[PDB]
RNA sequence: CUAAGAAAUUCACGGCGGGCUUGAUGUCCGCGUCUACCUGAUUCACUGCCGUAUAGGCAG
């Protein structure tokens, strides 16, 4: 969509029990839809008051730790669960496996609007930080950095630079700040061209199979592993329609009766974990919302990446 | 007619973090920011059979053949160092606020009726009985679950954290504040007004809770234990796994939350237990028995329906319990 | 010599290992998981 | 030029190194470990 | 307005029994490391005198 007028940096945010179950096919880091919905919840809660439009999100993930455990004698992993309460008779309830993970991410969220000129930059930065302190990011509480050495503050970098050199200079200053992490971007063109080459190899190939080929460490005979460009992962890239769009007060047991509902299903794209100084433009690497509601296809990606 | 909403969901207010445990010596507790962490390590246990036998394993030949084959595990154990007698358990707690507003509600008529009922309660009697009990469960170190039962002296330090620095510091003797009497004190009531202003306001109030306990040199501490199904197949594995965030033993946040919610002294069965955790159909996991059964009119759901739908306001203790469930959270709703 | 031993109060299934002469921890569960494991693997080694 | 050399009475496997022109001590073992290492790495460098 | 919203794994435990790793062995020939520099930037905030003084001055 539209380009950001400024680039706010929420600092290293600790999330204690995020949803490690991203999707029915992927586990690990939470879905980027969690971060885009979080930024839209931030806009819904302070962006209408500071007259700004917080839009887009850059995911950095300084550290990650899934609450998993590899069982004895297996190559796979399982999830450490919680003990839910008993039922009304004292019987143990049926265990529903939820993944939990401890994250330390920082969010490069793009901000544009008329509120940039009305308030100081540090003022709106402190406002959205004090709002995000009372929120949750993927089902996990945001730990607010109390009584450590020093709180990591904000810096709203203005994307409009007086030069190209000043723009690259404070961009390099920001990239040094979010440097111990690993930026997550949407790489769907590489998945599409990998589909084309794999279809050239053997026809009627799905890009589900191209995704699966880009995930696995496949071996080749002369033995040599297939090289992979970068840290290629599968991500859930939004939802696809399974149902016609129902009326607000038509579907039974919705969340609300003023919003149209539609039964949907995940869409598994591809993402790439790269170091944040590779991109040379932090105006990119932001995850936006692309609905196109008449067709379905509610999805998120990083447009203007390459 | 004002029927019950089909999707009800309240977010968890009183959100704690994972209680990191570290260890050092008492009477240098004020320099306890570089105390080394209590680490979870492995040890082999070997036991004889001590369970009850099922009356077909009571043949003395079968018993003597059984006790010649012991049963070997490798448990996780967390001990203090041999030159450190104090366990420092340190977690943070966000008191969020907006305690009555549901995160999801279907019927807007039911939503406004619930907001009117909650505001009727708050304007009538604010969060002053509830936050007093939450300040008690922060004050006595009940979140020290088994690390409290044999301690010589437990001291809890609670620091209100403003934008980057401490705004107000408390200090309690957690053994004097009992585990069953919600009495009155000046500092406890100051903490109660702080948690009340947290739960009533729009923004969050953040507290840092530190608890020290003199256990003894090298004694065993009890971090949270992990619930893992599928322990493994056809090998030897661990029977007991302890929680540890980053090579540092820890209590789960939901165990700290269950300790903080242990305020319910109003369940109709006698208080041989004392306070229990605030839950709909209030069910103690260790007891295995669910008090506040729906057979009596004293669980959460029927009290909420009588309070909101047909305006049958219950006793002040029971509506304390109902608003304590609303602070607790939950996912409610029928088909 | 029994292949599985349920520790009854503690909800643990111990499977006999032949290398060392002892039982080792197999999985959690009670009498139902014990009987199901007996049906799958057969008792008495 | 052979990649492995078993010293037969002394139960030592010597693997050829190319930097210095000599064999160096690889591991212990006899003809079976030598044949297994030949099957894994291939002889004749 | 975040595969949203919720959650106590836990009580007990004896891993010890015992033991010979050994014989043998040539690392070794050969070699050019040179070239050229401001440690000084106030870089020694010193010693003492008058004064009751630490207040304030003075001398070199």
């Amino acid at each position: 969509v539209t380009d950001p007028e400024a680039l706010l940096l929420l600092p290293r945010l600790s999330i204690q029990n995020a949803n490690a179950i991203s999707s029915p096919l992927t586990w690990g880091f939470p879905s980027p839809g969690a971060f885009t919905g979080f930024v839209h919840a931030l806009q819904r809660r302070v962006g209408i008051s500071l007259d700004i439009e917080l839009d887009g999100v850059g995911i950095v993930c300084h550290r990650f730790e899934a609450q998993i455990s590899q069982p004895a004698g297996k190559r796979t992993k399982v999830f450490n669960l919680t003990r839910n309460p008993l039922n009304r008779d004292g019987s143990t309830a049926a265990i529903v496996e939820e993944g939990r993970a401890h994250l330390e991410v920082s969010l490069l969220l793009g901000v544009h609007g008329d509120g940039l000129d009305d308030h100081p930059a540090q003022e709106i930065a402190r406002q959205v930080q004090e709002q995000a302190g009372a929120m949750r990011l993927a089902g996990g509480s945001i730990l607010p950095w109390c009584n450590e050495r020093f709180p990591a503050p904000n810096a709203e970098l203005l994307m409009l630079g007086g030069s190209d050199e000043q723009r690259r200079k404070n961009q390099r200053r920001l990239t040094r700040r979010l440097l111990p992490g690993f930026a997550l971007v949407s790489r769907e063109a590489l998945l599409q061209q990998h589909l084309e080459t794999l279809r050239t190899t053997l026809p009627e190939a799905t890009t589900l199979d191209a995704l699966l080929d880009l995930c696995r460490i496949n071996f080749e005979p002369p033995w040599q592993v297939r090289d992979k460009p970068g840290w290629l992962v599968p991500i859930p890239a939004g939802y696809n329609a399974l149902s016609p769009l129902y009326l607000p007060g038509e579907v039974r047991n919705a969340r609300d009766r003023e919003t149209p509902l539609r039964f949907v299903e995940n869409l598994f794209g591809l993402g790439e974990w790269l170091s944040p100084h590779r991109v040379a433009a932090l105006s990119d690497l932001l995850w936006y919302h692309h609905a196109e509601p008449d067709k379905g296809l509610y999805r998120w990606s990083t447009p203007r990446f390459v | 007619i004002l029927s019950t909403a089909s999707v009800l969901a309240f977010e968890r207010k009183l959100d704690p973090s994972d209680a990191l445990m570290s260890a050092g010596a008492w009477a240098q507790r004020d320099a306890s920011q570089e105390w080394p962490a209590v680490t979870v390590r492995e040890k082999s246990v070997r036991g004889t059979i001590s369970n009850r036998l099922k009356t077909k394993d009571r043949d003395p030949a079968k018993l003597d053949a059984s006790i010649q084959s012991p049963n070997l595990q490798t448990v996780d154990v967390a001990n203090l160092p041999s030159d450190a007698d104090t366990l420092k358990v340190r977690f943070t707690l966000r008191v969020l606020g907006g305690a009555g507003t549901p995160s999801a509600c279907n019927d807007a008529a039911y939503r406004d009726k619930l907001l009117q009922t909650v505001a009727t309660y708050v304007n009538d009697q604010g969060f002053a009985e509830l936050a007093r009990r939450y300040a008690h469960n922060l004050a006595n170190a009940r979140f020290l679950w088994r690390n409290r039962v044999g301690a010589e002296a437990v001291e809890v330090r609670i620091n209100h954290i403003r934008q980057g620095e401490v705004a107000r510091a408390w200090r309690f003797d957690a053994l004097a504040i009992g585990l069953r009497d919600f009495k009155a004190d000046a500092e406890l009531d100051a903490l109660a007004e702080l948690i009340a202003s947290g739960l009533s306001g729009s923004g969050h109030v953040l507290l840092e809770v530190v608890a020290f306990a003199r256990i003894g040199d090298g004694q065993e501490v009890f971090p949270s234990q992990e619930l893992i199904l599928d322990k493994g197949d056809k090998k030897g594995q661990k029977s007991k796994t302890l929680y540890s965030v980053r090579d540092a033993a820890a209590i789960h946040s939901q165990k700290i939350g269950n300790a903080l919610r242990t305020i319910d002294t109003w369940y109709p069965d006698e208080d041989g237990l004392g306070p229990i955790a605030v839950e709909p159909y209030g069910s103690v996991t260790s007891q295995g028995k669910a008090y506040r059964q729906p057979k009596q009119k004293l669980d959460f759901y029927t009290l909420l329906d009588n309070w909101v739908l047909r305006d049958e306001a219950p006793a002040v203790e029971q509506q304390h319990y109902v608003i304590a469930n609303l602070i607790r959270g939950g996912v409610f709703g029928e088909a | 010599i029994e292949k599985f031993r349920c520790s009854h109060g503690y909800n643990e299934i111990y499977k006999y290992s032949p290398d060392h002469e002892a039982y080792l921890f197999y999985c959690k569960g009670g009498q139902g998981q014990l009987n199901k494991l007996i049906a799958e693997n057969g008792r008495f080694m």
